[PDB]
């Protein structure tokens, strides 16, 4: 059960803390990831993370802004967005990859490329 | 090593022999199976007359009280129902020991190797190996264990499991020794009905160090040829079942969208994962032109069948029409290769495949990722020293009658 919270509407410059509460598993046997979708484009990966070892990995087009992080119990993701383009306004997925299976990341995924997805939260950067 | 040996048994012109240059003779009792692909090692029943006799050179009769020796060999023990099985008795399969159970003797009990050592006095020693029932995949039963025991008179006896070092006891209450003329491979009073197999036995007129035991361990088999899940060469045109040696609880599945899925927990029995379960596969060599056997060597070109039905074959084949580093493995229900072959490769009992555009461009290792089979390069720079360097390992399950699961 992959639930995601926390996006909305903010205005260029703002904040947003998006938590990812997940059932069934732990990090430690699951690298995590969230993943981005435009209305008019393609899935967009925007961060990873393993929780054995605390290496994260960033798109380049968002790192400094976006910092994923993992909680010491491993039930819970976290990005915490800072800086917010417009370009940011997008559908945020939680995603959760078998961290045994090839660690390569694609920028534009399919559905294959990671086990569990969640339901998506929605964050808009506009002014009015 | 050969030059300790003193026994060796191999197969020439329908009959065994000894080549170790003492001229020892082998001799067939009543109907002992030879494995058509090996015929090195043989099985022998115990519901009819079955049994292989070796008579020793006068020389190599061991009848020292002093002189260190060593015995070797493969053995296979079926546990068809895990149940039948179960009963708590010792019975015998080697006998090298006189009328006054003088000698040694290898015998078997429930998932149990039994090694005995007994003297002209009666002071025997004993050493064991029991790898209990399965827990997920069992890497003992029904398939072939190296069995090693070295003996040191002015020392420890050492039982060794594989190459690994596993109950040592010392021997130094022992006295003089005078085993067998004979050395009898024969199941005697098994309670039930079964067969065993047994491959490369060899007599070492000193007791053998540890890395002469693991080249012994690593060499005996054919380095060369690959090997399926039970140890036997892997075959041309025979179904087999898959299984990732980094996830040995699951199984691979087919999907309606043509590719494979990877997130299939396999079913127990008690504590054994169930083998036969998921897609079946068949090898089949690209360039046949008639060359020799059936059995799948080392830099192969082959293709690698998904089996639908017993007579509709369905070429396996990567798809590279995606932006993905890594390609799905797909199922060609057209019969188009897609203009690939498949190169087989192994370390030890692990199989690799890789998947290889015929232009020589290679499109990568058979690993999975995620949820679905795939085939990706990054296995070439990480087969070792990585948390996921297995993932492209794999071992081809054969329904036999040895391993029974209803």
């Amino acid at each position: 059960q992959l639930v995601e919270t926390g996006g909305g509407l903010v205005k260029p410059g703002g904040s947003l803390r998006l938590s990812c509460v997940v059932s069934g598993f732990t990090f430690d046997d699951y690298r995590m990831a969230w993943v981005r979708q435009a209305p008019g484009k393609e899935l967009e990966w925007v961060s990873s993370i393993d929780s054995w070892s605390i290496n994260t990995y960033y798109e380049d087009s968002v790192k400094g802004r976006f910092t994923i992080s993992t909680d010491n119990a491993k039930n819970t993701l976290y990005l915490q967005m800072s800086s917010l383009k417009p370009e940011d306004t997008a559908v945020y997925y939680c995603a959760a990859e078998d961290r045994l299976g090839v660690p390569t990341i694609n920028a534009h995924p399919s559905k294959y490329d990671y086990n569990y997805w969640g339901q998506g939260t929605q964050v808009t950067v506009s002014s009015e | 090593i050969k030059s300790s040996s003193v026994l060796n048994m191999r197969y020439k012109n329908d009959k065994y022999v000894d080549t170790s240059g003492y001229d020892s003779n082998i001799n067939i009792n009543g109907d002992v199976y030879k494995y058509p692909t090996n015929k090195n090692q043989f099985g022998i029943y115990n519901d009819k007359l079955s049994e292989v006799n070796i008579s020793q050179n006068d020389y190599i009769i061991y009848d020292n009280k002093y002189k260190n020796f060593s015995i070797s060999f493969w053995v296979r023990i079926p546990n068809y129902d895990n149940k039948i099985v179960n009963v708590n008795n010792e019975y015998t399969i080697i006998n090298c020991m006189r009328d006054n159970n003088s000698g040694w003797k290898v015998s078997l009990n429930h998932n149990e190797i039994i090694w005995t050592l007994q003297d002209n006095a009666g002071i025997n020693q004993k050493l064991a190996f029991n790898y209990g029932n399965a827990n997920g995949i069992s890497d003992y039963i029904n398939k072939w264990i190296f069995v090693t025991i070295t003996n040191d008179r002015l020392g420890d006896s050492k039982l060794y499991i594989n190459g690994n070092l596993i109950d040592q006891k010392s021997i130094l209450n022992l006295g003089n020794i005078h085993v067998s003329d004979n050395i009898l491979f024969k199941i005697v009073n098994c309670s039930y009905t079964r067969y065993i197999g047994i491959r490369y036995f060899n007599i070492f007129d000193k007791e053998l160090d540890e890395t002469e035991i693991q080249t012994l361990y690593s060499n005996e088999p054919n380095t060369n040829i690959l090997k399926d899940f039970w140890g036997n060469y892997l075959l041309y045109d025979k179904e087999y079942y898959l299984l990732n040696v980094l996830k040995p609880n699951n199984f691979i599945d087919r999907r309606k969208d043509s590719t494979l899925s990877i997130n299939n927990i396999r079913s127990t029995i008690l504590l054994a994962n169930r083998l036969y379960s998921g897609i079946k596969v068949k090898i089949q060599r690209v360039n046949n032109s008639s060359t020799n056997d059936n059995l799948v060597r080392k830099n192969d070109q082959v293709y690698i069948n998904f089996v639908a039905s017993k007579t509709h074959l369905f070429p396996l084949y990567a798809d590279t029409a995606t932006t993905n580093k890594e390609k799905t493995i797909k199922i060609s229900s057209s019969g188009n290769r897609f203009n690939q072959v498949v190169v087989m490769n192994s370390v030890g009992n692990n199989c690799t495949m890789n998947f290889k555009n015929n232009n020589g461009n290679n499109i990568g290792l058979l690993g999975f990722k995620a949820d679905t089979v795939v085939a990706s390069t990054w296995y070439y720079t990480h087969m070792r020293d990585h948390t996921n360097s297995n993932g492209c390992f794999w071992n081809f399950i054969s329904e036999e009658h040895g391993w029974q699961e209803k």
